[PDB]
RNA sequence: GAGGUAGUAGGUUGUAUAGUAGUACAUACUAUACAACCUACUACCUCUCU
């Protein structure tokens, strides 16, 4: 059947001849799909008729000689418009094959996008194109504070860091001041893992006393104060701040 | 704006007490003073050019830097002024003196000089303009300008000495004093001081709260804010002096503030911001000491977080805000507790205070039920630059915009702001407003109080113990702190600050001193309600008492009701302008008004009040007044309102009503089918034929007549196409031809052209000069005959469908007619004989005995047409003789290889033997099978030629013998026909379908020339149808130079107020005792919380009792009349103007002419080519359709329309005559003019198929198998009855019309020819051929004066109609000459008109065109808010004309280009060429900026930024913020053309002749290239990539923001005012940056 | 001659995003992307003609 219907109707007519007669009888002039109706007569003298219809003049002659043979025996946009309300590109498609037989090539046209890809086959490249679409169309249409949180992580690592040394430091009173705080501090950092570092100023303020600032790796790290007359005190006095800080935060 | 009038912007006011009197005015924003300081030197430069004057800017930035000034940009801009401003050492440079710069800019000095060398004279000087005299060292430079030159001139020589100080509260130095220093710096500068303004106009007029300065408690220190400054206090003694070995203070200084004024809770949550603001800004520490200070800092913070953690979440959230926290935010609790609409405005002192309240609040409302509503917002400052770090820019940026909108419209009401909240923002109007600081000076006092305009108005400010250090010492933790650790003056600083806050008060009591209106307080208004409201109200309609009244309080709030609902953009604010008045009756102070309408409104009279005893009862019986005129003269409605936009009726009676055909009406009421005037909706018409070609079959007897069908080839076809290369036949040369036989005679026709296998031929008819006298039996002859040449030969015969000779349509005769011999030509009987000799006859196959016997003849197949009879018996193909082959032979050989020659291939495919072997052959090829020849088939429908066939083709079948078509003569028979009249027969279907059609057209003429005049009846030929054929581095200059007044404005206004010039106590403590006594300083323990006669003597006591009668109140009329005949009595009403000068007068004292019109009288209208052209629908697929002439119908139609409804309908403003227009051109109204006038039965909307579209003559179809679905029954019987006789013998298969008879057609196409027919009659009869059709239709848009009939008028005065039952006529008169605008309501009204419109002859040189009624120039330039101008109304009206008329100008412009644009190009050299942006660059390069009169401060601005960017480009046409558009200056440009068209009487040769010298380099230019447009353009360029987002709002609360986005190539944005502007620059910024 | 493709070029109708002049949301002339369907020409093919 790689023949035309009308020329079915030519072929199965040319065993005596007879011009057909190829007359459009109606038509539907409609607001969206204008339809056409073709009629196709077979002599006028002596003793056959039909109707044929469709959307295009090809497609109602093919009716018409279908119908005839017998007694004698607009989307596309759409798919634009949605890949639009998913944000995508206009869509592109190219050429992929055709056959040999210039009368007979089957166009395939490749639609390819961003996505996916997919094929169109037809005999015209309007129908393949079409196809393409339509599988892009249903191919796309399956498938269309925290501060405080590491404040209480440092909490909870300084606890895990369980010592008898930070309990003792939280239950006892601690208005002594005859302990020795370089040493608890050392044991303090090595029980969170921790080292502490003095810096001693070497500039000194308008009362010519000496001061210090001493570093102690938190989360972030962080550094207590001190001064006394000497550098001694000073140490002292900004271990013995480091101490109770590490007292307080334990205080819980 | 119910009781006070509505207030104007405050700008204008102090321009108006400025021209009334010398002032200097107080108000802060430099902008703004600049503004002002533009217009009166705009003014009263009006007032100098009379006799010739100066008036000086004297500026205290000049004379150092060779740079112009900003008023430099302002005066030599936007204004027509010339500046001489004064260079550093200025040399006068040749012989300029000073007598010819307008404005001439100096410095103090530099005065000086001009005054002592008499070139500036003292005296001839309109305006000196001093620049800021707030500070010490400005007012000392001016000590000697005015110790020196007041003593010798008079003060009637003194010019306004309008001097732009500072903001008069946040100005000078002290208090005491300050009234003593204003004092001194009016009388030295010779002066008095109007400061009211902004500051001033929200407390004067709009609604004024109480405030309450509410006092705490003092903040008792408990152990834990103890503690916490314990530690803090340790910790500033390091940092106060810290050090470093080869910004942390102020975080460790500042919160404990916080400590001290709100408590330990928000000292956690203040120490929060800045502990992220440290540990943020710690890890970027390039030395190593200032990250041990940092992380010092932020471990500090974080202990303190945890031990106020610990506090009050270990040992137990209203109770935690109640106990643990200062007792002022326990006072903002119950300030918040006693509002139970609220919009709240809390606001700060820094940036983290209002973050720490904002979480106080969220948890307040949050946890605690009870104030469920707080929604909380927070916006702090912005202290940044996009010079560096735009990250943290933005996303602060675009929170604080989010903040701002969510505040903007309704959604959270509280927002605890800064500084930014003052100036700038825009917000609505609030309820509560909290000051948690005390204020810091009057700036910001009175810039936050004036934010709650509602009246439940509650303004709190929170007081408290004052700012001094809190700490101890430098010592370490105390034993108390130690213990805690281990365990776990109101009355001095309420002193100051309410002495602070008498002086606030002291200082509004001297701003509203320094007022020159002055307003009645409430207590007058509320003894006016209780007392006087007994007059009788004015009811239009008084039957009915629920109805309409003005009584006196109603009267008030409606007209300002009124006004407001007005014609006005976003830059004007209209209002009633105002005015008291005092004098004295009967020993009773009685008060006047006047009052003025805006000249918008058309109300163009002063309402001059009537004397009441009060202020506020004249107040409200003025406006009672007002609305009693405003219903009167027709503003008001019976409802008493102003009448809307769609209440306006028009009087004129073919107007209004409208009501349509029932198949229409109740489609268009119910809408359920598509509607009608559009392409949605279908309707079959019957497709009309001539009323010459029904009915005329010619009778035996009666002479008919002889139409020759001639046709003359005109171009040969071309030998590209020429493929088979077949000789050329000319039908000219041809001796059989064609005639038509008809007895009525045909008119003249067009002589159209068809495109055939031989070329372009042109055909015609024509009549012979003698007659037939048709004979007996000759109509069975051409009977037969006609069938035979329609049935057999072109096969145009259906089944539905049969040869009827004595039928209704389709009924004309045709002959063939040959020429005779000796010359002339006449019908061929003899060929009629052979014609009806041999009927239906089958060509016989014949045996071989005869062509065995008789040799070939070549005279027998010259001109023959041969088909085979050996196939094909019943119809066989009828091919041609091209030629004739000698050289072959039926032995000659075979083109194939499949047969041997042609005597065996004819042997042994049939059998038949040829005989004689010396025939010829025959080169011949197929006939014509598609018989419209309407279309060339060699060129498009833009003149390009398509592509012939290639020469390898060409040869291929023109040589070889494998193509072609060789045919044996003697097994050929030839038809009766010869191959000249199968030509000629094969053309007649297009010749007869376009006779046809130009016979409609015709018809149409003739039609419109009998019911109207317009054309001649019967008839000279038509015309042939056919078918036509450095610099950005500026731009930023110029961004930033007008922020400039911006920028040192803000700082200038918010830090300094510094440097003095050089009973007050009784008063402090009066206002001291009054705010302690009078409840308004809350204590720290106390909870915030007649008979008629008589009345009618103290109300009228200037015969009363004549005026009253028996009736119980008294009449407005009656009213009048007393004060009539007390002021005939009494000589003179003296009166005394309480607190306008500003206005006056009414309350005080031939290359393609474009109006071409032909004679109509004695006119053949137009040519029926044109009127088929128009009824040609695009759909044909033919050389002519409408489309491009609907697009210059539409023009006219809509441009006439417009003059129209200008001239009839005088006082209405323009808004609801678009609404008329919008009802009288849309396309249903067309639609159904058109229905109504037969039209859709007259076109053509299919492709002209003969085969299918086709009605042959003589020819009848039943029209009945079309619904529907044995000969001589179908004859008979379509000859009686249709259904019942025939009922008794791939979707929607009972389909519509067949294509014979009808054809659908859409209702948008009917609409389309009615345009295209007022184009067709435009281009031929003039407009006003084109206005008397459109009067035709049914749109009548002319005059009608009935006159009495010319006694059979035979002249036939055209646009008349046929007579009625009477002898008169209807006769259309031309357009009214207009009103001129010129509203004489002042006594020398052209005196004042040129007054106000001095100094516009360098416009009128610039435009060529000089006005003879320049009260159009005037009203063309009148802003909406330009209220000085008492003489005629805005430019909206005009507006509305000459965007039509300019419309119309380009359409009829571009259709006369060679060109021959399509619709869309001749849509779009309009669309991209009638835009307001192009009319606004052509009006800013042609100086429109410099002679637009208004009196707005936002269009000012607007206008400075557009004309400053366009003057760097030399007038070419983060958020990319470009530069907004001036819309008011494009609709200048309109109206310009509009007041010329008026001024001209009516033509459009001026207005194209004035505006061509504009828009001619963008006609060539844009008709070069191709233009488009940025949005569009960029939805061109990538075509659905594009999506544009919802806009949104910026936080400046007049700003928008677009966001277009193309997707993978980036995402963009723009700024603007409107919606438009700000989707225009952002679209064309990515339009830009793309490439 | 019928038919099947491919190229270009005139269109009509529909849908979606919109542009310009309006008015203060209808009104007019429209564009582009995309589609059907129509018509003029070209190059090559299967059949027929020859
Ligand atoms: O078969 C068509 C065509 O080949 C033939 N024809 C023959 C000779 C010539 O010079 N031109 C030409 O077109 O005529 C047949 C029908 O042609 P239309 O397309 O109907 O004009
Ligand atoms: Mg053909
Ligand atoms: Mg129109
Ligand atoms: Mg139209
Ligand atoms: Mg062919
Ligand atoms: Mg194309
Ligand atoms: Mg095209
Ligand atoms: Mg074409
Ligand atoms: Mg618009
Ligand atoms: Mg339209
Ligand atoms: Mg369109
Ligand atoms: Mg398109």
């Amino acid at each position: 059947a790689m023949k035309t219907p009308v020329s079915i109707l030519q072929e199965l007519l040319s065993r005596r001849g007879i011009t057909p007669g190829y007359e459009l009888v109606q038509i539907e002039g409609a607001i969206h799909e204008p339809t056409f109706r073709f009629r196709v007569s077979f002599k006028d003298k002596d003793t056959f008729t039909a109707m044929g219809a469709g959307r295009s003049k090809k497609e109602a002659k093919h009716a018409a000689a279908r119908a005839l043979i017998d007694k004698l025996i607009n989307p596309i946009g759409w798919l634009q418009e949605m890949c639009m309300q998913r944000r995508w590109p206009p869509p592109s498609y190219e050429t992929e094959t055709e056959v040999g037989l210039p009368h007979e090539r089957l166009f395939t046209i490749a639609c390819s996008i961003l996505n996916y890809r997919e094929m169109g086959k037809g005999k015209s490249k309007k129908i393949a194109k079409r196809l393409a679409a339509h599988r892009m169309w249903m191919r796309l249409q399956e498938t269309p504070t925290q501060h405080s949180n590491k404040v209480s992580q440092f909490h909870k690592t300084l606890k895990n860091a369980t010592g008898k040394k930070l309990l003792k430091l939280q239950k006892t009173c601690l208005k002594n001041n005859k302990i020795d705080y370089i040493k608890l501090l050392g044991e303090i950092a090595t029980e969170n893992q921790f080292e502490v570092t003095y810096v001693d100023i070497e500039e000194k303020t308008f009362s010519g006393q000496f001061q210090c600032l001493v570093q102690l790796s938190t989360l972030p790290v962080g550094v207590c104060h001190g001064s006394g007359p000497t550098a001694a005190d000073a140490q002292r006095h900004a271990a013995q701040n480091a101490l109770e800080y590490l007292k307080i935060m334990t205080k819980k | 704006h119910t009781t006070v009038f509505t207030p104007r912007d405050f700008q204008v006011e102090l321009l108006a007490t400025a021209y009334e009197r010398n002032t200097i005015i107080c108000l802060g924003h430099r902008s703004s003073k600049e503004f002002i300081a533009l217009k009166l030197l705009q003014e009263l430069s009006r007032r100098a050019r009379r006799h010739g004057r100066v008036s000086v800017y004297l500026s205290c930035e000049v004379g150092t830097s060779t740079e112009p000034c900003s008023i430099y940009t302002m005066l030599t801009h936007l204004t027509d002024l010339r500046v001489w401003q004064e260079q550093p050492d200025m040399q006068i440079p040749f012989d300029h003196c000073w007598t010819d710069y307008h404005v001439s800019i100096l410095r103090p000095e530099g005065f000086l000089y001009l005054l002592e060398t008499r070139e500036l004279l003292l005296s001839r000087v309109e305006l000196i303009v001093l620049e800021d005299c707030h500070d010490s060292a400005v007012y000392q430079r001016i000590r000697p300008l005015f110790e020196n030159h007041i003593m010798p001139a008079p003060p009637a020589d003194r010019p306004r000495i309008l001097g732009l100080a500072g903001p008069l509260h946040s100005a000078g130095c002290e208090l005491q004093q300050l009234s003593a220093m204003l004092a001194t710096l009016e009388q030295s500068v010779l002066c008095q001081i109007e400061s009211a303004s902004d500051i001033v106009t929200v407390l004067r007029y709009c609604s004024r709260p109480h405030e309450y300065i509410v006092q705490c408690a003092p903040f008792e220190m408990d152990e834990l804010s103890l503690v916490l400054a314990d530690v803090l206090n340790t910790h500033k003694s390091f940092l106060l002096d810290h050090r470093y070995d080869p910004d942390p203070l102020n975080v460790i200084n500042s919160l404990l503030v916080v400590l001290h004024e709100m408590g330990p809770w928000c000292t956690q949550r203040a120490a929060h911001h800045f502990y992220q603001c440290n540990e943020k800004l710690k890890v970027k520490t390039p030395h190593e000491r200032h990250y041990l200070l940092y992380c010092l800092v932020s471990t500090a913070l974080i202990q303190l977080y945890s031990l106020c953690e610990h506090a009050f979440h270990r040992h137990l959230s209203r109770q935690t805000i109640e106990r643990y926290s200062s007792p002022k935010v326990r006072r903002l609790l119950q300030t918040l507790r006693c509002f139970k609409t609220l919009c709240a405005l809390i606001y700060c002192n820094q940036n983290h205070t209002a973050r720490v309240l904002f979480e106080l609040l969220a948890e307040i409302s949050r946890r605690d039920p009870d104030l469920k509503f707080l929604r909380c917002q927070y916006t702090t400052d912005r202290v940044a630059d996009p010079t560096t770090e735009p990250k943290e820019a933005e996303l602060e940026h675009r929170r604080q915009e989010e903040v701002l909108k969510r505040f903007r419209m309704h959604d959270c009401n509280v927002l605890i702001g800064t500084s930014v909240l003052e100036e700038g923002i825009d917000v609505p109007k609030c309820n509560l407003v909290v000051r948690w600081d005390p204020p810091t000076t009057y700036r910001s006092y009175v810039q936050c109080k004036g934010r709650a305009r509602a009246a439940p108005a509650y303004h709190v400010i929170l007081v408290a113990p004052s700012y001094k250090s809190p700490t101890v010492g430098s010592v370490q933790l105390t034993d108390r702190s130690h213990r805690y650790i281990c365990a776990t003056s109101l009355a001095s600083t309420t002193k100051d600050l309410v002495h602070q806050m008498a002086q606030y008060r002291e200082i509004e009591q001297m701003l509203l001193s320094k007022c020159a209106n002055t307003e009645p307080p409430e207590q007058e208004q509320c003894e006016a309600e209780r007392f006087s409201a007994c007059l009788a109200a004015y009811r239009p309609k008084p039957h009915l008492l629920t109805g309409a009244s003005v009584d006196l309080g109603s009267a008030i709030a409606l007209v300002n009701k009124y006004c407001a609902r007005l014609p006005s953009d976003t830059f004007t604010k209209l209002t009633a302008l105002w005015r008291c008045t005092r004098n004295e009756r009967a020993g009773v102070t009685l008060f006047q008004y006047t009052l003025r309408l805006p000249i918008n409104s058309p109300l163009k009279h002063d309402i001059v009040g009537l004397p009441m005893p009060t202020q506020t009862l004249a107040r409200r019986l003025a406006a009672l007044q007002a609305c009693v005129e405003l219903h009167r003269i027709g503003e008001l409605d019976d409802q008493l309102q102003p009448i809307g936009k769609e209440g306006f009726r028009a009087l004129e009676p073919d107007w209004e009503c409208f009501e349509l055909e029932p198949e229409d009406e109740q489609i268009v009421q119910l809408s359920d089918e598509p509607r009608p005037g559009t392409t949605k909706r279908r309707q079959y018409y019957y497709k009309r034929i001539a009323s010459e070609f029904c009915d005329c079959r010619p009778v035996a007897g009666a002479p008919c007549y002889l139409y020759f069908i001639q046709l003359t080839l005109q171009c040969p076809i071309p030998e590209e196409q020429n493929t088979r290369g077949r000789k050329i036949y000319p039908p000219e040369d041809a001796q059989q031809g064609f005639g038509i036989l008809t007895t009525k005679r045909i008119p003249k026709l067009s002589a159209f052209s068809i495109f055939t296998r031989s070329g372009e031929v042109k055909v015609s008819l024509e009549l012979a000069k003698e007659r037939v006298i048709l004979t007996s039996e000759q109509i069975v002859c051409i009977n037969g005959f006609l069938n035979y040449t329609f049935t057999n030969v072109l096969r145009l015969q259906k089944f539905l469908m049969l040869f009827d000779p004595d039928s209704t349509e389709n009924c004309v005769f045709i002959v063939p007619t040959v020429k005779a011999p000796a010359g002339g030509k006449h019908i061929d009987w003899q060929f009629l004989e052979l014609i009806q000799a041999n009927g239906n006859t089958m060509p016989r196959a014949v045996p071989d005995e005869e062509r065995q016997a008789q040799p070939f003849d070549p005279q027998r197949f010259q001109d023959a047409v041969v088909m085979p009879w050996y196939r094909n018996q019943d119809q066989p193909q009828y091919f041609y003789v091209a030629e004739i082959c000698p050289h072959l032979s039926p032995l000659s050989c075979f083109p194939g290889d499949n047969y041997r020659t042609f005597k065996h291939y004819y042997l042994v495919k049939y059998g038949l033997t040829i005989q004689n072997t010396s025939q010829p052959l025959l080169d011949v090829d197929h006939t014509s099978a598609r018989l419209n020849f309407l279309t060339p088939r060699y060129v498009n429908r833009k003149g390009v030629a398509l592509p012939t066939s290639s020469e390898e083709t060409k040869r291929a079948k023109r040589e070889n013998l494998e193509q072609k078509q060789i045919l044996v003569p003697e097994l050929c028979t030839v038809h009766p026909f010869p191959a000249s009249l199968w030509r000629t027969a094969v053309c007649l279907p297009c010749i007869l379908y376009r006779i046809n059609g130009l016979l409609l057209a015709d018809d149409i003429r003739k039609q419109v020339s009998a019911d109207l005049g317009l054309g001649r009846q019967q008839i000279f030929e038509w015309p042939m149808l056919d078918f036509g054929w450095r610099q950005k581095q500026l731009s930023i200059i110029q961004a930033t130079n007008a922020n400039e007044r911006q920028y040192q404005q803000t700082k200038n206004l918010l830090i300094g107020f510094n440097f003095k010039h050089e009973r007050y106590e009784e008063s402090i403590a009066k206002l001291k005792t009054e705010i302690e006594s009078g409840g308004m300083l809350v204590p720290h323990d106390q909870q915030l919380v007649v008979s008629m006669m008589e009345l009618l003597k103290q109300l009228l006591p200037y015969v009363l009792a004549k005026k009253l009668g028996d009736r119980r109140e008294l009449l407005l009329s009656d009213l009048v009349e007393l004060n009539a005949d007390w002021v005939a009595r009494h000589e003179q009403e003296t009166y005394n103007v309480m607190g306008d000068s500003f206005d006056n007068y009414n309350d005080h004292h031939a290359g393609f002419s474009f109006d071409r019109q032909p004679d109509l009288v004695g006119h053949p209208g137009p040519s029926p080519s044109i009127i088929l052209q128009a009824l040609t629908m695009s759909n044909a697929n033919d050389g002519i359709n409408l489309e491009r002439l609907e697009t210059i119908g539409d023009s006219f139609l809509k441009y006439a329309i417009t003059t129209y409804l200008y001239i009839t309908y005088e006082n209405v403003h323009e808004g609801k005559l678009s609404h008329l227009r919008s009802k009288q051109v849309a396309n249903l109204n067309l639609y159904r003019l058109g229905r109504r006038k037969r039209l859709g039965e007259y076109m053509i909307a299919t492709k002209f198929e003969p085969h299918d579209n086709w009605l042959p003559p003589c020819y009848y179809v039943p029209k009945e198998l079309e619904k529907a679905l044995k000969l001589a029954d179908l004859l008979d019987i379509k000859n009686l009855s249709s259904v019942q006789i025939c009922e008794m013998v791939d979707f929607s298969c009972f389909i519509p019309y067949n294509l014979v008879s009808q054809h659908s057609i859409p209702d948008k196409s009917i609409a389309d020819c009615v345009e295209a027919l007022i184009g067709a009659y435009l281009i031929e009869c003039g407009p006003r051929g084109a206005l008397l059709f459109m009067a035709w239709l049914g749109v009548r848009v002319l005059p009608i004066t009935r006159q009495l009939d010319g006694g059979n008028q035979e002249q036939r005065i055209p646009g008349s109609t046929k007579p009625n039952a009477e002898n008169v006529v209807t006769v259309y008169g031309a357009w009214p000459t207009p009103r001129s605008p010129l509203l004489h309501f002042a006594p020398n009204a052209t005196e004042e008109l040129d007054q106000l419109l001095s100094g516009f002859e360098e416009f009128e040189e610039s435009l060529g065109y000089k006005f003879r009624d320049r009260s159009y120039l005037l009203q063309a330039m009148t802003h909406a808010s330009y209220t000085p101008n008492r003489l005629t109304d805005c430019y909206q009206r005009l507006e509305f004309l000459g965007d039509a008329v300019l419309d119309y100008l380009i359409t009829r412009h571009l259709y006369e280009d060679p060109r021959q644009h399509s619709p869309g190009a001749l849509t779009d050299l309009r669309s991209a060429l009638v835009n307001n942006t192009i009319f606004a660059s052509l009006a800013v390069r042609h100086g429109f900026h410099k002679f637009f009169r208004h009196l707005s401060p936002g269009l000012n601005d607007v206008i400075d930024r557009f004309v400053r960017i366009q003057q760097e480009n030399g007038h070419c046409i983060d958020d990319a913020e470009d530069v907004e558009v001036p819309k008011a200056l494009g609709d200048v440009f309109e109206s310009i053309a509009g007041a010329i068209f008026l001024d001209s009487n009516m033509s459009l040769d001026v207005v194209w002749h004035v505006y061509s010298n504009m828009m001619s380099p963008e006609i060539e230019q844009f008709s070069n290239s191709v233009p488009k447009s940025p949005i569009r353009e960029l939805l061109e360029l990538e075509p659905e990539t594009a999506k544009f987002g919802k806009p949104e709002k910026l936080a400046d609360g007049r700003r928008v923001r677009v966001t277009v986005d193309v997707f993978c190539k980036g995402t963009f944005r723009g700024i603007g005012r409107n919606y438009r502007i700000a989707k225009c620059t952002a679209a064309k910024c990515a339009l830009r940056q793309l490439k």
